[PDB]
């Protein structure tokens, strides 16, 4: 007639391998881009060949 | 006294699912006129008596403020100011107690 | 078998059922507003007429000065009773001591009211008003009564 | 016992003897091992008696699988879409005879209760009982205690 | 432990073709490991069961229990997750469906009864799970009049026959 | 854990036959199931009906329509060339237009040399029950010809299943001549028959208007309603018998909850002894001259 | 569905005293109308015959008093005043049990507003205020 | 012009109403938003996203709660009562009346609109086929006269008759079936070609519409069902057919001397459901409403 519940969880991942490690994680991609491409305001007027 | 026989899950639910034992639909209930957070009637809205209780501990506490100690209880009116709003003539023996606001749409 | 019979058993006897009624009372002429179980402003509010009354009979009496030294219980609201509650009915009969129901308390789900005393310089309660004069059903029956009127 | 399953009533299942007499069997779908013990008089029966078997009822086809099995098996289906699975485990030739020849037999209704054995469907002839058979009539149709 | 009323909002239908009907949303959601008992927590669950979701709401605001709360949060983000997620358009277009309570995990304690004696006190628990469907409250089922019965009767004594004969 | 491995085995069978209980699954033809081959099929399909087909002309007619449609849809949405059997694959409708005109003709000499006192369109009628989508999908489904039908959509719509009926009736027609057709469509239609009275198949709305026309033919004047027999009017359930009697003649009674129903029911017993179908006629004589 | 109901949940401030004036003096007027029943068309009066039985009455028990005779005992009386007592339906001998003719007889008024709707019309028909 | 049966005349009509009504939702191409506000007290800053000319302001009501669907009769579009089942057209601001309220005239009028020209339908269908019945009009009385009053000549055959009581509640029955079935007040609002191209009969209706359509510049009627019924009126009516609760038709009058036939005013009474009476204060303004109200002046 004694005894307790189990299982103490969470539901949020976090920064752990930075709080101590050698292997660094190996990302494919970056965050966003360079220097956005800023189009012409007219591009659907000039939307034929050239001008 | 002890029981001779387990009573079985039929004659149970026969007991405590007959119309004696449930709960009984009431039907008192529509929206507040004001604030429209539905009310019972012949009772008080819970939300304007939430609000009533507000202003009035707020009130309570600049009188706490304004009596100093225990054992004060003038011997005049009170009345309440909010800002702006210079005391009337009829108010002048009236004790004055201002905190700061604006006078609420339904103390008047 | 209790035909008849006024006056509910609230605490552990009779002598503790007036100290309750009591501290209920010196709280509802201290604060101007109360909120308590329903039974007990009830009693409470059947004693606070009263009360008024004795603060009305004037200040030099000395039964009411007695009655109001035994009912408050903190001793500075015997000036307060004789000298603004008692001035503030002056005119009235009876009719003080405005009794509403509010919810339920919220452990144990009792049957809370408040009572206030008229005057009452704090803000109002949120009263139920009576139905106005232009819905539909009171203008058939103010039509009816100017009727009856310019046929009498 | 009768209570606890389903019964039908006593049928055939498209007026068989009426006009022409019809094998109510389709198929007969067998499955026996090559090596295996538990097989041994089903492959016995393939040896000797399916082959006559086919040949004495040509309304039936029937297949031998030849399959690694632990328990052979014989599926026979019937016209009406019954479909009645037997195991032919460890039996001898004469018993998976006896078997085939009664699945040849019967007909795909199903084996339960059967309920009153007669299904007259135009029982009486002379008129069924009703109250005013073996009645007398009175002259006008006057009822007991009637004046006119 | 089993989870499978949680999992039962994952289901995807195929989309349905122009003529055909509605289809109405169905939303499944329960609170798990409620400190109340079963018992009590079906008393409320019984309640709900036929009513819309408005109707709920102004029941249990005014039921006097402890699980009425808990079923007024339950019901609250059931309908939330229903005009957000489900696409749901219409807040109060929803009506209980399914309404009920189960056992939870319970513990165990000694009640020290007054010799060298005791019991196991039981610490319980209880869940309850809700089923919102879109639609208006389907109307209950008005009791038989005298017509239907008149004519189940007669359908019954036409029903009968000549028993063990041909 | 207990050891072993046949309890298991055992409770994994019952796991699955109670899961395929639950979930049912779409049912298929049994051209794709395993056990099937289809020219052991059509010659099993041959001699259980005691017939001799020329196979070439029964698989003529189980092919269909929709069936040829589908498949060079099938053959043209992957781009395969198979105009080499498809082109030749002669649906089943000039055989089913054969075997119902040879149907409707023999089943209308059979109905009108049985009763010639029914009229022409009862005898219309009565062939267009026998001949209805009905009886000819229940026999179809339990002769299995169902199971032999090449189309799409695997219940077979009762129309594909009625023509494919008709058109092994053509192609009996066509292998064997008029005498073993009509034996075929004799045992395989008319026994379905039995046991129907003749307006469960009939379906007529004015009863008195027809049987008075009839008596008009006959040169007997008018059928009087007479009361007969009665057990309780005040009641709500009473029992009526009216007779129709034709100058001071009984000529049928019939029984009813109301008078108006029994004498509905009067009307429809007298118009069933006139054509000579009553539930006490000679059975159909099944045999052979 | 349909919540309860009184008769001045919807009335305004100024139709309440209006509505309790109205039917006060209506049903007034309705008591003082029944008071002379021999002259709008009373049934036939009947002399005592010895096996007669006539009717009663309803009162209301206002409380005991002592009273004395004149050989000095002292007995006690119960004072039953008849407040508003009515005939209200005759029902003849061969429509209850075919052994004696009945009479209703109604008790002290009461308030129309709290009375089922059926009792509303029998009264409505009969032309008085409702009866306890 | 010309003869017609009854009930012809009633499928020409709601046949027309129906290709007008699928006319209005066909012009609109696709699904336009409008920014409705809610301007009202409970629930302030709400801003609904609608559908232009599909979405009703009844459909802005089920966005919030059951309480808006139960207990709201009238919207009031920017300053203007549109009735609840009207697709709203320009992005606006909202707010929902109900009987209850401190100012209900306009609701009141609403509701004294939709119960006459419930006396209309009734009156229209319970009449002896031979003899034939043309609605008039329905004059806008205030609601302090006790009764709503529909105007109606009967036959020339018919000049000299009065209903008993068995036929006034053979009339309140048959009101009380249509109340039963709840029904929908659908408008429409159409141009006066079309409108004066519904009716082509009714003379009195003829001028009726002319008079209503003489007022505003685009020449614009407002048309209303119930079920198979197609009536003119002034400005909107309640929602559903149901919230009548205790209704009745008092009596019926002749008023002469201003014309040589004979138009026969009937009046009668009703409550909704919010605001049902006692039985014996319904049985006084039961009373009042059988004499003549008279204001048109
Ligand atoms: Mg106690
Ligand atoms: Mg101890
Ligand atoms: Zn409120």
């Amino acid at each position: 007639t004694e005894k307790e519940f189990m299982q103490h969880a969470r539901k949020a991942g976090l920064v752990i391998p930075p709080e101590k490690s050698d292997r660094s994680i190996h990302l494919a991609c970056t965050a966003g881009i360079f220097d956005a491409y800023v189009p012409p305001e007219g591009d659907a007027r000039i939307s034929s060949l050239s001008k | 006294a002890a029981p001779k026989n387990r009573r079985t899950i039929e004659v149970n639910r026969c007991r405590r699912r007959n119309p004696q034992k449930l709960i009984k639909v009431k039907n008192n209930i529509d929206v507040c006129p004001e604030c429209g957070h539905l009310k019972q009637k012949h009772v008080l809205c819970a939300y304007c008596y939430e609000k009533v209780c507000k202003e009035t501990a707020e009130i309570r506490r600049q009188i706490g403020k304004q009596e100093g100690g225990p054992f004060k209880a003038p011997t005049i009116e009170t009345v309440v100011l909010y800002t702006g709003e210079t005391p009337s003539e009829q108010d002048q023996g009236k004790r004055i107690i201002e905190r700061d606001r604006k006078r609420p749409s339904w103390f008047t | 078998i209790s035909h008849g019979r006024v006056f509910r058993r609230m605490g552990l006897g009779p002598e503790s059922r007036i100290h309750l009624l009591r501290n209920l009372l010196t709280g509802l002429v201290r604060h101007e507003r109360i909120e308590a179980p329903w039974a007990r402003v009830d009693e409470m509010r059947g004693y606070a007429e009263k009360l008024i009354d004795y603060g009305k009979l004037g200040d030099t009496n000395e039964r009411a000065m007695r009655m109001a030294d035994f009912w408050l219980t903190e001793k500075d609201l015997i000036p307060k009773l004789f000298q603004v509650l008692a001035p503030r009915y002056k005119d009235q009969t009876g009719g003080y001591t405005r009794m509403l129901q509010i919810p339920n308390r919220s452990l144990d789900r009792a049957k809370m009211a408040v009572i206030e005393y008229k005057g009452n310089c704090l803000p109002p309660l949120p009263l139920p008003r009576r139905d106005s004069h232009l819905t539909l059903l009171n203008q058939l029956l103010q039509g009816l009564r100017q009727d009856l009127r310019q046929s009498q | 016992t009768a209570r606890g399953t389903p019964s039908r009533f006593l049928a055939s299942v498209l007026h068989n003897g009426l006009g022409r007499y019809v094998q109510q069997l389709q198929r007969l779908s067998f499955s026996v091992s090559r090596d295996g013990a538990s097989s041994r008089g089903a492959r016995e029966f393939v040896e000797r008696e399916v082959i006559d078997f086919a040949r004495r009822n040509p309304g039936v086809v029937i297949y031998v699988n030849s399959r690694p099995c632990c328990v052979p098996r014989v599926v026979a289906e019937y016209l009406n879409g019954a479909v009645r699975e037997e195991s032919i485990h460890c039996k001898s030739v004469e018993e998976i005879s006896t078997l085939v020849q009664k699945l040849a037999d019967q007909s795909g209704l199903d084996v339960i209760r059967i309920r009153k054995p007669f299904h007259t469907d135009n029982p009486s002839i002379q008129g069924q009982w009703h109250p005013f058979t073996n009645k007398p009539t009175t002259f006008r149709g006057l009822r007991p205690r009637e004046v006119q | 432990i089993s989870r499978k009323w949680e999992k039962k909002n994952k289901i995807v239908y195929p989309p349905q073709l122009p003529g055909e009907p509605r289809r109405p949303a169905e939303i499944y959601h329960c609170r798990r490991q409620i400190k109340y008992s079963k018992d009590k927590m079906w008393y409320l669950a019984k309640l709900i069961r036929g009513m819309s979701i408005d109707q709920a709401l102004a029941q249990l605001e005014f039921n006097d229990k402890k699980g009425a709360k808990i079923i007024k949060e339950v019901l609250l983000e059931a309908q939330d997750m229903a005009v957000r997620d489900h696409n749901v358009e219409f807040r109060s277009n929803l009506y209980i469906a399914e309404s009920t309570s189960g056992r939870g995990q319970c513990l165990k304690r000694i009640r020290y009864h007054g010799r060298g004696r005791f019991g196991i006190m039981e610490k319980v628990y209880c869940h309850y799970f809700v089923k919102l469907v879109e639609g208006p409250p389907p109307p209950p089922e008005p009791p038989k009049t005298a017509v239907a019965h008149a004519k189940e009767y007669i359908q019954q004594l036409r029903s009968r026959t000549i028993v063990h004969t041909l | 854990v207990k050891k072993g491995f046949r309890a298991a085995f055992r409770f994994q069978k019952e796991l699955e036959r109670q899961r395929l209980l639950r979930c049912p699954p779409p049912p298929v033809r049994r051209s794709e199931k395993p056990n099937w081959d289809y020219h052991a099929e059509i010659q099993a399909f041959g001699h259980r009906l005691q017939e001799n087909f020329s196979l070439d002309l029964l698989k003529t007619a189980f092919v269909n329509s929709c069936y040829i449609k589908s498949e060079e849809a099938k053959r043209q949405q992957l781009g395969i060339e198979k105009e080499a059997v498809l082109l030749n694959l002669k649906s089943n409708q000039e055989l089913s237009e054969q075997g119902t005109s040879f149907s409707q003709t023999c089943l209308t000499q059979f109905l009108e040399d049985e009763y010639p006192d029914m009229p022409t369109e009862g005898i219309k009628n009565l062939v267009d029950f026998l001949t209805g989508e009905e009886v000819v999908c229940h026999v179809a489904r339990n002769l299995a010809v169902e199971q032999l039908t090449l189309s799409e959509e695997f219940p077979v719509p009762p129309a594909v299943l009625q023509q494919t009926f008709f058109a092994v009736i053509g192609a009996l027609l066509q292998s064997s001549g008029p005498e073993r057709t009509a034996l075929f469509i004799r045992d395989f239609l008319i026994t379905q028959m039995t046991g129907k009275e003749l307006f469960e198949m009939w379906k007529i709305i004015n009863p008195m208007g027809l049987l008075v026309e009839e008596l008009k033919k006959r040169n007997v004047s008018a059928p009087e309603s007479r009361l007969t027999r009665q057990s309780g009017g005040t009641t709500a359930l009473p029992l009526y018998f009216v007779g129709l009697y034709c100058d001071k003649k009984l000529i049928a009674e019939g029984p009813g909850e109301t008078v108006l129903v029994a004498e509905e029911e009067a009307a429809r017993v007298a118009l069933r002894k006139l054509y000579g179908f009553t539930e006490n006629r000679r059975p159909w004589n099944y045999s052979k001259p | 569905g349909k919540s309860g109901t009184w008769w001045d949940e919807h009335l305004s401030e100024e139709n309440v005293p209006f509505i309790k004036q109205l039917v006060s003096d209506e049903d007034k007027a309705q008591l003082a109308s029944k008071l002379c029943p021999l002259k709008d068309e009373p049934w036939p009066i009947h002399p005592w015959e010895p096996g007669s039985f006539r009717v009663g009455l309803i009162a209301l028990k206002l409380g005991m008093m002592p009273l004395w005779t004149k050989d000095g005992q002292k007995h006690v009386v119960t004072l039953l005043q008849v407040q508003d007592c009515h005939v209200l339906k005759y029902t003849s001998k061969e429509n209850c049990n075919g052994k004696m003719a009945t009479l209703s007889v109604g008790g002290k008024t009461v308030s129309r507003f709290r009375k089922a709707t059926s009792i509303l019309e029998f009264y409505r028909e009969l032309g008085l205020p409702p009866k306890q | 012009a010309s003869q017609l049966s009854p009930t012809e005349l009633t499928e020409m009509r709601n046949d027309l109403f129906n290709k007008e009504k699928a006319r209005q939702l066909s012009l609109t191409p696709r699904t336009e938003k409008i920014e409705v506000k809610h301007v009202g007290k409970t629930d302030p800053g709400t801003v609904f996203v609608m559908n232009k000319n599909i979405s009703t302001p009844y459909s802005c009501a089920m966005h919030l709660s059951e309480w808006y669907c139960r207990k709201s009769i009238l919207a009031l579009v920017d300053g203007q009562p549109w009735d609840m089942y009207k697709p709203l057209t320009k992005s606006c601001e909202i707010k929902f009346l109900t009987f209850k309220d401190c100012d209900p005239g306009e609701v009141n009028k609403a509701y004294w609109r939709s119960c006459a020209m419930m006396m209309g339908c009734v009156i229209e269908r319970a009449f002896k086929d031979e003899y034939m019945v043309n609605l008039v009009r329905a004059p806008e009385v205030p609601v302090i006269s006790g009764a709503f009053c529909y105007d109606v000549v009967l036959d020339s055959k018919l000049d000299e008759w009065m209903p008993t009581k068995e036929n006034l509640r053979s009339f309140t029955k048959d009101a009380h079936a249509l109340i039963y079935k709840d029904l929908p007040f659908e408008t429409l609002e159409v141009e006066a070609k079309v409108a004066l191209e519904i009716f082509q009969h009714s003379k009195y209706k003829v001028d009726f519409i002319e008079e209503k359509a003489s007022q505003n510049p685009e020449r614009i009627v407002k048309l209303h069902r119930i079920g198979d019924f197609i009536d003119v009126s002034e400005g909107p009516l309640i929602p559903r057919t149901s919230i009548c609760f205790q209704y009745e038709v008092s009596a019926v009058h002749n008023l002469q001397p201003t014309q040589p036939s004979l138009i026969r005013r009937f009046q009668g009474v009703s409550l909704p459901v919010h605001l049902r009476a006692h039985f014996t204060i319904w049985d006084k303004l039961l009373e009042r409403s059988r004499k003549m109200v008279t204001e048109d002046q």
